[PDB]
């Protein structure tokens, strides 16, 4: 039964740290993926911009360049504001995700064990019962030997 | 108490809707202006599904209308129906529609999102348990394929576990509403597969020619063609509100028929129909609405089947019938047209029964079905939009949005895959 | 002599981006040949 | 015996003024001519805390007037209840306000200063026990925002124990009623630190914005902004009159809602607030009133707490009621949306629970809140002041009456400090 307990532990050591490897293999990629850049969903412009830069095409081809200048300025302005808000967004969904995707790793090894802890526990279950009645069995006839014996000594 | 939460969008999904709630109105017993004026103490047990009550014995259904353009929902108001609805649900915009789905989608589709948003937490946290989401909307126009596609991923975002059961309206063929349609189909389906776990697909013209051969109508109205609709729509849920032999509902329907996750576009198809002279002389019975349910022509979307294969079949009977006689029509359908059928998986036909069926008829059945007959629906939309994309002008008008053009590659490309896929799981 | 639960090991900003807004429609012509 | 004094100050004092006492005398059952014709023993149990009895069961509350021109004193006695206050209450100046805080403060501050003390010191002299004052007045003006001021002062060195509470009007961020605001409110503010105990904070569009979302009142006149404002000054005080299940006055107020002695600055808000067309969709349970106290948009005050995090909360509930329904709220509401609550702090939400409801209502609510989004309107005037003080715009008119150019960076320097404080504990 000693012998059992390895092929118990080899099984659960083979099984363990196959999975934390691969518990490891999806947050390696998803950690350090491109950051540095806003994909095309992220790039559409609001509402308002696009009447103005609407309105700076006809000025433009109006030949009124003199108005045309003020609502370049402004228009680039409302960019910068525009721009560094989708930035902190995308930023901010991008730092939940992987933070997302990280818990469900630690809860499915939670679980893990689970299958492990009672299945060790049906295993020293069933190793106690045996070597109990074996030294029951064979105490029993030690203790009968002796009192045997006890007639003479 | 299982509450399902119903959103319309659109033009098509308001009239959808509007003609939906006069038929569970009428299946519940209730009053267009919201009383009870209903036959029977069953109809009570579990109305809070789609029902709030405000005190005063009025019932208020879980709705909220969404479109882009105000005339649509006047509409609404107008009609007979107009006081059923809370007001607060009714939101609106003050733009065109445009008839385009990235002007909906990024730049009025923004605004109106969050104040879509908060009148759904309003709805969804009001109740003791949530099941799911109900949204119908087209896929050809604007706001819908736009607008809808919108809030459908930000309801994946806020509740994940819950089912987002969509009805959707896929372009015809042959004559079609819109010119701008390949565009709008294309890049609806590409938000579509990944955010809902469930999808429902019909076409008009296979309601034009359900009711030209089997309903025996010379003029159909959308009035009629919607009332078909709504039917499959009631049948689903009418294992909630319902006792029966043996209940299912979403949640078995989506665990048994879709065996992988991007494989979940449903074709649906409803029995009995009959002439509205030749009724008297049918005799009805359960061997007689598989015959129907099963047949090609019954489907609501123009997809033959005989040209693919199934792979998961689920039927609804509704009514006061034979356990045995059920099960019987499933093993012979089963058997004897063993030509489509996927033989790596044994038993393909799901059942189900329920005790109430709906006004007038003593027995029904619905069908729902996923199939690789669906490779005709696509290989339409993507020749057709292949063929415009060729001239790249008719993009400027979603340029002009903020849409780059390789969202459209994004989008076919998507699209192309699911195909393959559908392909090479058919043998 | 008894089985051991083995213990396993558990796997638990910046603004500065290259994206930009798109291409707009301009109205400078493009054909110096016949304009200039 | 708990008593209370009444401060009234300036155009905006008077007015709302004017209008508390029209709710308390309905709620306490006094007839305009000042006698009782009530109909329950309950009002008379307390009614010691705000009036006096003259011999001849009339009733005299303990109100003083403050203004620096007569104008609005003469339009408040016309009104049906002008009649009820003490004659020689009314303490007003013969001079213009000018609308100028130094002016204010200065020169016809000091000449009725001298007069206006003596009148809190008849009622504040002629009563078994004195828990604290009370103080109403706006902070854009010259007169209840100088003279306003000025009185704080000197009631805290005379009476240090007390409790000061003060209510408080702030300018508006888009539409505001006086050019010269930001000179006017951050020297206000520098007073308002140091000497009082409790402040809230009023914003007029806020006020706006709950009439029309949700009263849908078509035309909203000063008559019913004045009405929100004063049922939440009854409700505050309510602890004191009536019996309740769980009391809380003034002083369990500022001690468990104030975590260190600058961070004072309140906001409130009342539910319910019904739609003249949505009482009938309308059921009023529990749960009903804490949905719309925490609603962003019930907020009197137009700074976002979601912007923010909050400190601390209370919410104070009006009739009888289950105390296991009440109790659950604040756990859930805490639990649910705990992103806007500070962690070293749990339990952030206080609850009490008073017996007697306003007329007509069965139950009714209301909120007091403490967050770090004040640092948006602190802001807002702060960068209108530097703009108006980096040239030297109107600055001549404070100079001349003899107020130093050192006082403005005294005040701008102690603004500054309350913001960075804010900004700390966020953390
Ligand atoms: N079956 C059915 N289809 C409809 C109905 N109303 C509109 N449609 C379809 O909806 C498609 C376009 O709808 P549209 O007006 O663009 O709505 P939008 O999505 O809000 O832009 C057309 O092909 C119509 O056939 C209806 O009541 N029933
Ligand atoms: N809520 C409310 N606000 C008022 C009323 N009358 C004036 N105000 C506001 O009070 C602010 C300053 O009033 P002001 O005339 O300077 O009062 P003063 O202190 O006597 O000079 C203005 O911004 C007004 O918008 C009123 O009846 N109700």
């Amino acid at each position: 039964w000693n012998q059992k307990v390895t092929d118990f532990n080899r099984t659960q050591s083979s099984s363990a740290r196959r999975l934390e490897r691969t518990q490891l293999t999806r947050l390696q990629d998803n950690d350090s993926r491109p950051i540095d850049e806003l994909p095309s969903s992220y790039l559409k412009p609001s509402p308002a911009l696009l009447d103005l830069r609407e309105r700076e095409r006809h000025l433009v081809l109006t030949k009124r360049y003199d108005e045309a200048t003020a609502l370049h300025k402004e228009g680039n302005k409302m960019e910068k504001i525009e721009e560094l808000e989708k930035k902190r967004i995308f930023l901010q969904t991008q730092k939940r995700q992987r933070q997302q995707l990280l818990a469900a790793q630690d809860r499915d090894v939670a679980g893990f064990k689970e299958r492990w802890m009672r299945s060790a526990d049906k295993l020293n279950q069933t190793m106690d019962a045996e070597v109990a009645q074996q030294q029951k069995i064979v105490d029993n006839i030690r203790k009968k030997l002796e009192d045997a014996k006890k007639e003479a000594l | 108490v299982r509450e399902i939460v119903h959103i319309q969008a659109g033009q098509c999904g308001n009239q959808i809707g509007a003609k939906f709630w006069e038929v569970i109105s009428d299946e519940h017993g209730i009053d267009p202006t919201g009383s009870y004026h209903g036959d029977s103490d069953l109809q009570l047990e579990r109305i809070n599904v789609y029902y709030n009550e405000a005190t005063g014995g009025k019932y208020v259904p879980r709705a909220i209308l969404v479109d882009l353009e105000p005339g649509t929902m006047d509409s609404v108001r107008a009609g007979q129906f107009g006081q059923l609805f809370r007001p607060d649900n009714f939101v609106f915009g003050q733009s065109g529609a445009g008839n385009n789905w990235a002007k909906g989608y990024y730049t009025e589709g923004q605004e109106l999102c969050e104040s879509i948003l908060d009148v759904i937490r309003k709805e969804a946290e009001s109740c003791d348990c949530l099941q799911g989401f109900q949204l119908v909307h087209s896929l050809g126009g604007g706001t819908g394929a736009g607008l809808g596609t919108l809030l459908l991923n930000k309801l994946r975002e806020e509740y994940p576990d819950r089912i987002l059961s969509t009805y959707s309206i896929v372009p015809s063929p042959k004559v079609s509403d819109t010119v701008v349609e390949p565009y709008n189909c294309t890049l609806s389906v590409h938000q579509l597969v990944e955010s809902a776990d469930e999808v429902f697909c019909i076409d008009n013209e296979a309601l034009y020619d359900i009711c030209f051969r089997t309903l025996k109508l010379t003029t159909p109205t959308y009035g009629d063609l919607n009332h078909l609709v709504s039917m499959v729509m009631s049948g689903t849920t009418c294992a909630l509100r319902f006792p029966g032999q043996l209940n299912s509902d979403l949640r078995k329907l989506a665990v048994n028929l879709v065996p992988f996750p991007r494989l979940h576009f449903f074709i649906v198809g409803f029995a009995p129909l009959t002439s509205r002279g030749s009724q008297q002389y049918r005799a009805l019975t359960v061997p007689e609405l598989t015959s129907q349910l099963f047949d090609n022509k019954n489907m609501m979307a123009a997809c033959d089947p005989r040209r693919g294969v199934y792979l998961t079949a689920s039927a609804h009977f509704r009514g006061r019938m034979s356990s045995k006689e059920v099960d019987e029509q499933m093993l012979n359908i089963q058997a004897r047209n063993t030509s489509y059928f996927v033989e790596w998986i044994p038993s393909n036909v799901k059942s189900a029964i329920c005790d109430i069926p709906p006004r007038g008829l003593k027995m029904a059945a619905t069908f729902i079905g996923n199939t690789t007959a669906f490779r005709e629906l696509f290989t339409r939309v993507d020749s057709q939009f292949q063929k415009m994309y060729a001239r790249r002008a008719f993009i400027h008008w979603y340029v002009n949005e903020g849409l780059e053009t390789v969202e459209f590659d994004e989008a076919r490309s998507n699209m192309t895959d699911l195909i393959q896929e559908y392909e090479m799981y058919e043998t | 002599l008894r089985p051991r639960v083995e213990v396993p090991m558990s796997t638990s900003n910046p603004n500065t981006v290259r994206g930009t807004f798109p291409k707009p429609n301009r109205p400078a012509a493009q054909n110096p040949t016949a304009e200039y």
